[PDB]
């Protein structure tokens, strides 16, 4: 599982994505079903008042109606909900890209894995009491596999640029979402004035409509607006951890305050950048790991398996 | 599933009145999308933008046709008919997801996550382990048990360190609650404001005479008492919510949850060295004890040392 | 699922009809939903606010547009139908959740739901136990007597974690009574209510400024349809009423909390089997309602005589 | 379920009928929700209460759509036969009280224990393979333990024979209702019409005493009626072989002369009760299972063992 | 499932195909149940109780929308062929008679039995070590598992072999479903045609009306032709399979099984030549993996017996 | 599934293209069935039976609502184009011969039961001890044993797959049967989505019924039948990419031929011949998905590693 890898901002963009996607549908909903406009011709032909009659059957006052709708309303009163669909598809396959790749996947469950299996190392406490056998074989084969993992992945460079590749990406699409619905959100009006030119067909060429859903797709306009808003200071916020402190290089010299030793040389690249995220997510996996990637320690280790051999 | 041991009743009876909030707030969101419309009536004769009211009856011809009728239904829809009659199911889908999020914001935050899902698993395998049961009996046992049974009891003693220290599953707890406890209140005061505002009868004076030729139309609002009905259900569910809610949060600050002492288990069990812990560890603990009480009997004695030091002996004598 | 043996007749029976009234109630739900309307006409000829119900036949002109004879349906179908014919599948669907709730507040009740899922699991263990079965007979393994002494000791703490409470037996006299007395009020006021269902209703809801008519007859076409439907609900409210009345005697005749086994005692070798009481006696009445061969092979693992012969077994063995 | 092994072919394939049955219920009911109206016309020739039946222009008979509305209503609740309106209700009612009576043998707690046993211990003893050797003619405790517990199990299910007399209810019931469905439905399928003569005496509300209404889901609520009346003879007929069957021998006594007779171990007791009926039902589904299991009921294969 | 082992290509397609049946009509009938009506329009001038059909003016036929609705559906009923009206229920219908002729193999309680305990023991002789190491040609415990699945094997022979009952069975589903698709496309080619769009009734409602003959436009008479042909592809697709599986059936004797291949390139050449119910099931999973059979086989011979308790005892 | 290490992210991306299409089916046949009609309105003045075009009045035209449906019917039947109506049903018979193209290697027994069995040796191969013992180059005598038993089942195999390609030619042949399909969609709905239009004039010759001629109708659903047919066509196209650079990867490489070499260099055991045919095909597919599977199958394959295995279990 790479839930542990994912930060609290991931799961909430995730969530506010599902929320996207359920007022897609719910709009799309709308649209099938209850979308419909109503257009009645303009200047038609105690006191009384007698209604106004404009001598039209049915099927004109329908062909008013869908000849309106098709011409005289905003294009985006009638594609918003298909366009949050799309827009919250492309958020959500986005969300992942990170997580998707091949070579990351496999760099990702290699450093949870050995993250997970230093945590669950009895020396990983053990040296940390005592700073501060079998199981000395296990350490022994846990910190060459430290080993090989650093010469594996400390020097490529992948995973912080395309993650920032994936945060700027998302801030992108959030700026052109925010900037086209605030442009476009005052087009979703409740009536509307319609000029077609159905004079031969109808008698009349001046209509006043009213769509009826106007007001729910307004609604849901601004209440998608608000999510889109919340995931852009979201995004905003994750931009600038990733580019106020330097993840290509994570300092231990707070495990070297806590822990005695000093000889703990500091990570590097993805190494730094994973360790960030894992700091993020417990920082108690990270402080424990550093007195495992020490080679003084593994001195020290290799000394104490010699007096025990 | 496994995380029903970190419900208490509270917990299960918040669930349970916010599904069926869920199941009204859908109810009506399906009522208004088929069939909410507004039948207007145009007034015949008014007196100051107000219907005067005044051999067989003979049936009143308005010469209105079927589409000015729809047209007046939804412009006095729009215009009249009040806020509260048109978002009703919306606002209460919207407070039942916010209660949602609320009730499991600590299951999905990770950092909480985290601990919880531990505290779970180290729970649960040191219930149906058997050295609990041996101990709380209180010879020769199995290798493998033993070994079992001795990474269980270093894994609790490493599980304690990693929680004592910090305070952020109570807190997240307290501020659910409080979240949710301002919510009920601000539900139950708004609602109840605006809910005599779902009327039958409204009438509408929208000017629109250019269009249709007539001024003030009386609408009826066919979902008004079915929506009153609802509105009532539901203000007496959050009230039922916001109890609840107030009986948890009258919990959490009588007693400090942040600190849970053994001296019923250490002088009851032969074991008096097991120490009081504080801190979250002290509040799942205390809300495994809504729960069961069981659970924290018996992994209470994977926090003393003379139980390990029997087991290791035992270990010693099994090698 | 794994709870079934805690569910006699009586609950499976009410389990069932209360599917079949959440059925008739999501039936009645739809029916109200899509196709509720009232048709209404006018009563052209009144005599004080009543309809007279007075060479081709030729129809008779009302001079109403369509959206008054909806706006007519409308104010005669909130002001003049009742609120029974109205409501009765709301009403239905909610007392069908009340007596779910009660029947389901057992096993979600935490308390009540750890008790019940603990004599689950020990139950269970022992009636799979080998041990049990020598013990019904009158060689085990090691690993065999291991764990046949660790499932008497877990027995042991089960008795005093269980016996000492009383929480399970008072929960479920609760809702016994609840649902004896919600069944009483449903068969009350629905019988006296059904009446009010019927197909032809006079309307006069003062609309003659609006209309032009005062009196009108309305024809509310599922009202027949929803009687039948109010007479099934009944039918089954009366069973489900008189299957809780059972539960109640079942739940009166004898105190529950004291089991004896002197049936098990003078049947099998071992007389030495103590009498269990309150929540443990409670819900081994209930398994002996699902099946008395469940408490018959546990009542062996009460006994002491039965301990310390698997204890000189295993000495044997060893 | 685990209940196959106790299902033979009557009972398998009535309730395919019975799921069968569910489905033009449910079709039904769809339809009756959904239109089931009757388009009424008034008769403007009327003679002796009854429509006199008395270019070509259209005629007028001056009704606002609410009256023909209101007139389709009346005629619709007054004058179309029961049948025609409740036909699938009745459908859906006696599907649902045909499955409740051949699931309640499992579903009542006494019978579904006793069931859920036998069935655990019979797969129990197929999976033995103790029993190829018995035929021919750690793992010896096991097939001791089996034996303790196959033979105290006979001892608690050959007292009584609830299954048997509830499995004898059950099919008498349901043939019963077979024979009740039947005639009231040969009875009742003709009053389903698509033309229909409606006289309510609305006269003073529209003008006219005497209505020809046409309604739409007649025929095809004909075909489905016969459609049922062709399940129903169908479901009957495997119930009245069921009756036979189960009048045909004492299902009470299993006698295993047979197997007993092929096998050296002649031993074997004649069985009594439901452990007799249950091996019953048991040959009809497979008499391997039963040749199979008779050597763990026989004392000298134990005096093999 | 645990019957898929039992289902050659021909079975699994004439499940899909009809799956895709009972789609099509289950689609049909929904259509046929909300959207199904019929337009009917008097025909003003009339030529011996007919349709003479002799800036312009709609012309006033003087009908009420209920009169309207009256013809629509009298002409509905009585002038409509009655292929038009119930063609969903006869492709479900159809459908369902031939999933039910296909499955009646896994229901009936003696053929269930036997193919379930048929497929049983061919799975735990596919995972038995026995058959491994005698295709290669052991612990007790294996040795023990390997002597009951050999005794299972033998008297599985001498319980299937008395009776054929499971071919005939298959036979006779083969043989219905060749004469139910046959059927279904003598009688859906002929009446296919009388979905039309247009139709004329003339159903003598004067007195009600005032007109005795109308044109009817048919809105789902299209579409229904376009699903009536999809339908009638699908069960030609689906009876030349059935008609492959028959001669498949009879032009050789599948009661009979020669194993002169298999103890041929195998080591073993004393394999017993399978006959009846177990040579037709053997067929069967030939017809899916001969690797199955290969698998399956080695337990056949005697030979092998006396390697295996040679072995157990050693 | 479990089917998974054969499905390349070429495979995996046509199943979601074609979920997405599916859904595009699902949507207009929802449209067409529930909402799809035609309203048509008589031209009152024709020139020619051709619509003149010549405070205001409302233009009465003396027809009922009848009369009005039943020239919707017939302009809606008779005038509009097949492809604005049959476009959601098209779309839906393409989605599942796609589907039926991509599963008829999922479902068809004779490759299926190769399938099965190699996904079983890969999974068995996957979590067997000895294989990640081999890998890191003292044993259960059980476990050598039924090593030494999957060591015989992988030679058995190798000679059950290796004499037949019928699973490399059945995935060749679905590969030309989606591209030559995708090129067909292309070419006639290109053809074809312009006939999608919102107003259409109809001529249908009904006079003897309603009194007119020549009548405009304004299709509803044409617009979000138009860009929906746009938007299906941008799908289609991207399956047809990814399905052409399936054809290239059939061509690029012989599939029937893949070799061990960088495998054994990097190993200890440089001793493994190649695989050809199906083996050598779905050890391609293996790599496509993880190599790391095929170099972990790599040493059940070698004879090296059979004599360090039977050397083995004679020590063990
Ligand atoms: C002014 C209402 O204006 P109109 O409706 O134009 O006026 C009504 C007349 N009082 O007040 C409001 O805006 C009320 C606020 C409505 C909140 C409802 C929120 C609904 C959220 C939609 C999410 C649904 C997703 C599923
Ligand atoms: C008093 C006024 O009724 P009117 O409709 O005015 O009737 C007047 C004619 N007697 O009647 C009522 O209020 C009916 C009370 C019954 C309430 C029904 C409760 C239904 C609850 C809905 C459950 C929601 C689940 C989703
Ligand atoms: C006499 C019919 O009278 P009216 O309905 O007035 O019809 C008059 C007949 N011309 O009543 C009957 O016989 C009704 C028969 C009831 C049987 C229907 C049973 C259905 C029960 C509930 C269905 C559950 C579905 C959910």
């Amino acid at each position: 599982a790479f839930r542990v890898l994912k930060p609290w901002w991931d799961v909430f963009t995730d969530y506010l994505s599902v929320a996207m996607l359920m007022i897609g549908v719910f709009g799309c909903t709308l649209q099938v079903m209850q979308d419909k406009i109503i257009c009645l011709p303009k200047r038609v032909q105690t006191v009384e008042m007698k209604g106004l009659k404009t001598d039209l059957d049915l099927q004109q006052y329908s062909f008013i109606n869908q000849m309106c709708y098709e011409r005289a309303l905003h294009w985006y009163a009638k594609y918003f909900p298909y366009l949050v669909l799309i827009h919250t598809l492309v958020f959500m396959l986005c969300s992942n890209f990170w997580f998707k790749f091949p070579g990351s996947s496999s760099k990702i469950e290699h450093f949870i894995s050995i993250l997970g299996k230093c945590f669950d190392s009895p020396w990983t406490t053990r040296a940390l009491s005592e700073v501060s056998k079998k199981e000395g074989e296990q350490a022994k084969a846990l910190f060459e596999k430290v080993k090989k993992f650093r010469l594996h992945v400390e020097e490529g460079d992948i995973l912080y640029a395309m993650y920032v590749r994936q945060t700027v990406l998302k801030v992108i699409k959030f700026l052109i979402i925010i900037a086209y619905n605030s442009a476009l959100v005052s087009k979703v009006q409740f009536t509307v004035d319609c000029n077609v030119d159905i004079q031969d067909m109808t008698g009349y060429k001046n209509f006043s409509c009213n769509h009826t859903m106007a007001h729910l797709f307004s609604k849901l306009s601004f209440c998608y607006l608000c999510f889109v808003s919340i995931y852009g200071l979201t995004c905003l916020y994750t931009l600038y951890w990733l580019f106020y402190r330097s993840l290509r290089e994570y300092s231990f010299e707070y495990v070297r305050q806590e822990t005695g030793i000093d000889d703990i040389p500091d990570v590097k690249n993805d190494f730094a950048f994973m360790l960030h995220m894992i700091d993020q997510y417990d920082p108690l996996y990270s402080k424990r790991f550093a007195v495992f990637l020490s080679e003084v320690s593994e001195n020290k280790l290799k000394q104490l398996n010699l007096n025990n051999e | 599933p496994a995380y029903r041991i970190l419900k208490p009743w509270w917990d299960v009876f918040t669930d349970y009145i916010s599904i069926v909030m869920l199941m009204i707030a859908v109810f009506g969101g399906t009522l208004q999308v088929d069939q909410d419309k507004m039948i207007c009536l145009p007034c015949k004769w008014v007196t100051k933008d107000s219907c005067n009211d005044s051999t067989g009856p003979t049936g009143i011809k308005y010469d209105l046709d079927r589409h000015q009728y729809n047209y007046v239904d939804a412009v006095c829809y729009e215009n009249r008919l009040h806020w509260f009659a048109k978002y009703f199911p919306y606002l209460v889908l919207l407070h039942t997801l916010i209660f949602l999020a609320c009730s499991n914001f600590w299951f999905k935050f990770p950092r909480t996550s985290s601990k919880l899902e531990h505290f779970v698993s180290i729970l649960l395998k040191c219930f149906d382990s058997p050295w609990t049961t041996r101990a709380l009996s209180e010879g020769v046992l199995d290798k493998k048990e033993g070994e079992q049974a001795k990474a269980l009891f270093e894994k609790v003693k490493k599980f304690r360190t990693h929680v004592e220290e910090g305070d952020i599953v109570y807190r997240l707890y307290m501020r659910q609650t409080i979240i949710k406890v301002i919510k009920f209140a601000l539900i139950i005061c708004y609602t109840v404001y605006y809910v005599h505002n779902i009327k039958f009868d409204v009438d509408c004076t929208v000017d629109i005479e250019s269009l249709t030729g007539y001024r003030t139309y009386r609408c009826a609002h066919p979902l008004a008492t079915l929506f009153k009905i609802l509105a009532s259900f539901y203000i007496s569910l959050v009230i039922f919510y916001g109890l609840i809610c107030m009986y948890t949060l009258w919990w959490m600050l009588r007693r400090s949850l942040k600190k849970y002492s053994f001296e019923s288990i250490r002088e009851e069990s032969s074991y008096s060295d097991i120490p009081d812990v504080k801190n979250d560890f002290a509040f799942m603990l205390h809300l495994i004890d809504q729960y069961d009480p069981l659970y924290s009997k018996r992994f209470a004695v994977f926090l003393s040392e003379v139980s390990e030091n029997k087991l290791r002996q035992l270990n010693l004598n099994n090698e």
